[PDB]
């Protein structure tokens, strides 16, 4: 019968992949040290205090 | 004096995503196709690798079709049978029935959509504490990150009875409702941050949770002709159907078609795997069958047998009957009964519980005259 | 590598297939009305 051609229309309506929300980085000691390049082997040491018992 | 045929309540149709595409005359094999946007994934290197080589990400899309592929109507026949003979007002006894047939219809469309999805699990709700079983479903909607928003659950009409009779929502303390909406009224409204919606539409012992992008539902409204001898445009709940008169000449009569054109289509994911709605049942414990002992009518009388499980769910087409003496009485599979000799008889339902294992067994004594 | 999702797009410019000019109707006598009679006038001799 009757023959249309017609085009291959691409719709968005919202639907996306599920992806996980960002908590973790907000909540972790972040860049306490920051003179990394000025150490060798790209190490910092962290000295603590000394305690002694009577 | 003038008492209406019981019918259900329309709930589903205003509860589903509805209408997002609506250029299907657009589009070969009356598909539009969806894309997803693509996600792409990050590498590790180590610093100060002699190694200096990256490894390139992709980005690509995803894609699924909607089509139209079903045509809802309902058809009437007039041979004459008019004025007099039949209905005198043609606006409620002839439209307003079949505008409400075609609204049953595309709410079971939905409900099958919604029941006919392919849920990998079902949640168990035990009877004695309900509210852990809602709480796993939404438990299950958070692993699969799906957003907390618009997301709807509709529970049958056996799942809302278990709510109400449930001990954490009839008692005042252990809810902490001092007005007690559980047991002054039947009716349980909120827990495990979802609003409940009754349905009868759906099974009566299953509830369902679902996102909004979780079930795509979209129609489309036959043009009116040209040359057809009536032709109007009513609304469903929200929906435009296309109601079309024309008489025949041939058939003694003429026909009337109220009739839209459907189609649905549950959202997997890219993977396949459907992660935006979750199912539940109630979980049943033993049967019984209704009436108890009972007579026929004649020797070759028939009854028709109703089970119903703990929880008032009507399950007699998912249980099997069998007959202790059948040269008395016998049972079909679907619950009929009819004897075959004046004499007393045994009968034996078997139902199969949602969760598994031994199927209960509720054994029951007929009289047959 | 990359796949994208696009559509297959269908337009018009213009291009269609030829046809014929309509010349021939409008130069030959026509009569709007099952039938007609035409009554040619008598001539004689003398």
């Amino acid at each position: 019968a009757h023959i249309f051609v017609k085009p291959e229309l691409v719709a968005e309506i919202g639907v996306k992949q599920l992806q996980r929300e960002i908590v973790l980085p907000g909540l972790v000691w972040t860049n306490p040290l920051t003179d990394f390049g000025g150490s060798k082997n790209d190490t910092i040491t962290v000295r603590v205090p000394a305690i002694t018992t009577a | 004096i003038g008492v209406k045929q019981l019918q259900r309540e329309i709930v589903l149709p205003g509860l589903v995503w509805t209408n997002p595409l609506t250029d299907f005359g657009g589009s070969k094999n009356d598909t539009i196709t969806v894309r997803v946007p693509a996600i792409t994934t990050a590498n590790r290197r180590d610093l100060r690798d002699p190694d200096r080589t990256v490894i390139a990400s992709e980005l690509v899309e995803h894609s699924f079709g909607v089509t139209l592929d079903k045509h809802v109507y309902a058809a009437l026949k007039f041979t004459d049978e008019q004025r007099t003979l039949d209905i005198r007002d043609y606006t409620k006894q002839v439209l307003m029935p079949q505008v409400s047939a075609v609204a049953y219809e595309l709410e079971d469309y939905i409900a099958e959509l919604i029941e006919g999805a392919p849920y990998e699990e079902t949640i168990l709700i035990d009877p004695a504490d309900t509210v852990p079983a809602f709480i796993t479903a939404d438990q299950r909607m958070g692993e699969a990150n799906v957003p907390t928003d618009s997301r709807r659950l509709v529970v049958g009409s056996a799942v809302a009875a278990a709510l109400a009779k449930d001990k954490q929502f009839r008692h005042a303390d252990w809810s902490g409702d001092q007005a007690n909406a559980a047991l002054r009224e039947a009716h349980v409204g909120r827990l495990a941050g979802m609003n409940v919606i009754r349905s009868n539409a759906i099974a009566p012992d299953k509830a369902y949770l679902w996102h909004r992008t979780a079930f795509i539902l979209a129609y489309r409204t036959p043009v009116v002709p040209e040359g057809a001898k009536a032709g109007a445009s009513f609304s469903a709940n929200g929906v435009a159907l296309r109601w079309l008169a024309d008489y025949d000449y041939s058939q003694l009569g003429d026909r009337t078609l109220l009739d839209v054109f459907t189609g649905r289509k549950v959202v997997t994911e890219v993977d396949g795997s459907f992660v935006r709605a979750v199912e539940l049942q109630l979980q049943a414990s033993s049967i019984t069958i209704v009436g108890g002992a009972f007579a026929l009518a004649t020797t070759t009388g028939t009854k028709q047998l109703k089970v119903r499980d703990d929880n008032g769910t009507d399950v007699t087409a998912r249980c099997t009957f069998a007959s202790s003496a059948g040269t008395k009485a016998t049972v079909s599979a679907a619950g009929l009964v009819t004897g075959v000799a004046a004499g007393t008889a045994d009968i034996t339902a078997s139902y199969v519980p949602p969760q598994g294992g031994t199927a209960k067994t509720a054994t029951v004594t007929v009289t047959v005259p």
